[PDB]
């Protein structure tokens, strides 16, 4: 029943200071059960992955979702959002049914700041379900010990909503800033991105290192792909250096 | 509906060279609609994989003609075609079942091109949910990789105003070019080739005729060049004279474009 | 007795409380979502709270709780009002409230409808600034049972370095500690990474008690 939120997506799998933590925060409280039962540590559930744009949160948890190589479940912020009615036991109660009885799974949502409102102006708004939606969420993980399997990881691309009531395990946890990291970083994961094309053997990574500021990982793919697709007609197998600025300075 | 019937593009049409004065722009798309077909094995030897396509957006001018085009210079097998207008109706629901029986048909034809034209129908988000389903399903359908991530994507609509399709366009999409209307030399090949009809006199200067007819469409230019030889044998006559429907051309884009 | 309000303006420790008997006994297990009342649509589901309304008096046993009040109790205001005068009809109304309980929580003691905190409808009211320390010993000592520690232990550093807390920010903080003892790969936790880093990610805790 309701197969636009039981069946959302079918799929099995898709900044060290923060990839770190984060990688070994969803990784070790998988299999690592032994440790967890001879030092009684719980297992964190929730995590709040926030901080300023030009990141790319989305297909960095992505890629850690690739690292633990379990199955993958997507769902977005507004999907929520229905016309209907009684969406929170049966949306809650139905993906926390297929998570609950399925296989360990990973769920990774973003936009919580937006449908987490708690409507500070009273003169009209229908965000009133979905709080009700946050109210059996923070229930459902606060009051039932038994919560111990499937994790729920959130996303916030701000935090100028936060709701005070939100510390504990269960709930968001791992606050994670984003203190916005050298771009030899950003050129460290798009160079793992980028390594199966056929390279150049010379790239200093400065020019087009210093060249990608508060973009996101995906506007780093789109800099690759952008350049895979001229490079294509380039007449030359291999991929040149200035294609990387050439396409930052073309799509960017 | 009407586009489970008419949805199949058949009997080939206008060809490459009646272009609307795009001269790099016919390049810009040819590379992606003929160039990956003529040679596949380039591209992933060459490179990584063939290039996703283009948009044409803006001024309508000659649009919704040179997709037809592209159906009639087909090679191999004359894709199929697919509008927007008939996905806003009454009974909403059929739209789901209508994407995933068309991409069906997509994955019968070893993944064929499937081209998406009058976005404007279901776009435009800014009581709606009905057409999230279909524009968000869609969506959906065509930058997820599952069916097929490789083998076309083209929007040619007559609005900008789609704020959906304008932020996740850049996921799958590419190629933000605008339609690059016609220019006025550009009708010169319209009528070199359109000269393969009836013996037509060399006196009739293409550049002369190409350059008396400003803002026309393809359509309009493809209705002077069906009116030329329709004036030319109501006369009872075997040869086709600009002497003898200046008048008619001068008058059907002057009287008609007043 | 017919009610009473739970108002802890710093930290928690309503839904500590409120799920320890709740999940201990609750006399029932049936949980009101305080939020869920008008509708999202046109407010005709009167027949949705005299329906909810009336299984709490078809059932004879019945407990409800209402956690974060704060929101809703601040021609869209008209209805509101509208639902507010109900419930001051379905409260002091004709129907004696002498075997249902009602348990009101909030976040905020500014803005609870003084109209409303009018004796009668919230009688008991009850500080949660300092717990008299009771929850924070006991939930450390039952915390404290499982991870093993050397034989200096000195529980007064914890308890009294530590003010304005909860259970669960103490549990928080308690194994935010014992995973920064995690990653050094060592079977004992000596007290002193609980001085330490619970003194420093507690007063974290202070600057980032927002």
């Amino acid at each position: 029943y309701d197969s636009r939120v039981k069946a959302m997506e079918v799929d099995e799998r898709p900044l060290d200071k923060q990839i770190q933590e984060l990688v070994e925060a969803i990784v070790l409280p998988m299999n690592h059960k032994e440790k967890f039962e001879n030092l009684g540590i719980q297992p964190p559930k929730g995590v709040l992955m926030y901080g300023p744009p030009g990141t790319g949160k989305t297909l960095l948890a992505r890629a850690c979702a690739a690292q633990t190589k379990a199955t993958f479940l997507k769902l977005a912020g507004p999907q929520l959002v229905q016309m209907f009615i009684g969406d929170g036991a049966k949306l809650v109660r139905d993906a926390f049914a297929l998570a609950k009885e399925k296989a360990p799974s990973i769920i990774f949502i973003d936009e919580l700041d937006a449908i987490g409102t708690k409507r500070f102006d009273s003169e009209k708004a229908g965000d009133r379900e979905v709080q009700r939606t946050m109210l059996e969420l923070l229930n459902q993980l606060d009051g039932f010990q038994p919560n111990t399997q499937v994790k729920v990881i959130a996303a916030t691309n701000r935090v100028d909503i936060l709701d005070p009531a939100l510390l504990r395990s269960g709930r968001l946890d791992r606050k994670i800033e984003f203190p916005m990291p050298n771009e030899e970083a950003r050129a460290r994961i798009m160079q793992i991105h980028s390594r199966k094309m056929n390279v150049s053997p010379d790239v200093n990574y400065e020019e087009l290192a210093r060249c990608t500021d508060d973009f996101n990982g995906a506007q780093c793919k789109a800099v690759c792909v952008e350049a895979g697709m001229i490079a294509l007609r380039r007449g030359a197998t291999e991929l040149t250096h200035e294609d990387y600025m050439e396409g930052i300075l073309e799509v960017q | 509906p009407t586009v489970t019937m008419m949805q199949v593009e058949e009997k080939p049409d206008v060809t490459y060279s009646d272009v609307g004065g795009c001269k790099e722009q016919i390049e810009k798309l040819r590379e992606v609609v003929e160039t990956p077909l003529l040679h596949p094995e380039r591209f992933v030897n060459l490179g990584i994989e063939p290039p996703k396509g283009v948009l044409l957006f803006g001024p309508p001018g000659t649009g919704k003609t040179l997709c037809a085009r592209a159906v009639a210079n087909r090679t191999d097998a004359c894709f199929i075609r697919v509008i927007g207008s008939e996905l806003v109706q009454k009974y909403v629901g059929e739209g789901a079942r209508m994407v995933r029986e068309l991409f069906e048909m997509a994955r019968t034809k070893k993944a064929c091109l499937i081209f998406f034209d009058e976005i404007d129908a279901i776009g435009g988000a800014r009581g709606d949910n009905e057409v999230q389903r279909t524009m968000l399903e869609l969506i959906n359908q065509l930058d997820g990789f599952d069916p097929r991530g490789n083998i076309k994507v083209l929007m040619a609509t007559n609005r900008p105003d789609t704020l959906d399709p304008a932020l996740m366009r850049p996921g799958r999409l590419d190629r933000k070019i605008e339609f690059s209307l016609p220019d006025l030399e550009g009708r010169t090949h319209i009528f070199k080739i359109h000269a393969r009809s009836m013996s037509v006199e060399r006196d009739i200067r293409f550049e002369l005729l190409a350059r008396l007819c400003p803002n026309s469409t393809g359509a309009e230019i493809r209705s002077v060049c069906t009116e030329a030889g329709m004036f030319a044998i109501r006369a009872r006559r075997k040869i086709a004279t600009e002497k003898d429907f200046l008048e008619a051309v001068n008058k059907v884009i002057k009287s008609y474009a007043k | 007795p017919k009610g009473c309000l739970l108002y802890g303006p710093p930290g928690t420790g309503k839904t500590l409380l409120a799920r320890a008997v709740a999940s201990q006994l609750d006399c029932n297990f049936l949980k009101v979502v305080s939020s869920s009342i008008v509708d999202k649509y046109i407010g005709e589901s009167a027949r949705l709270i005299r329906e909810m309304f009336n299984y709490a008096r078809d059932h004879q046993p019945c407990i409800i709780f209402m956690d974060e009040i704060d929101a809703i109790g601040g021609s869209a205001d008209r209805e509101i009002q509208r639902t507010l005068m109900e419930l001051l009809n379905q409260m002091d109304g004709f129907d004696t409230l002498h075997r249902v309980k009602m348990i009101m929580a909030t976040n905020r003691p500014d803005t609870l409808d003084p109209a409303l905190l009018r004796p009668g409808r919230l009688d008991r009211k009850i500080h949660i600034d300092l717990p008299n320390e009771q929850a924070r010993l006991d939930i450390l000592k039952i915390h404290a049972g499982p991870i093993t520690k050397h034989g200096e232990i000195d529980y007064e550093a914890i308890v009294k370095l530590s003010d304005g807390f909860n259970g669960a920010d103490l549990r928080n903080v308690c194994t935010e500690a014992g995973m920064f003892a995690i990653r050094a790969d060592h079977d004992f936790v000596v007290q002193e990474d609980f001085m330490k880093a619970v003194r420093k990610v507690a007063d974290s805790k202070k600057l980032e008690s927002k």
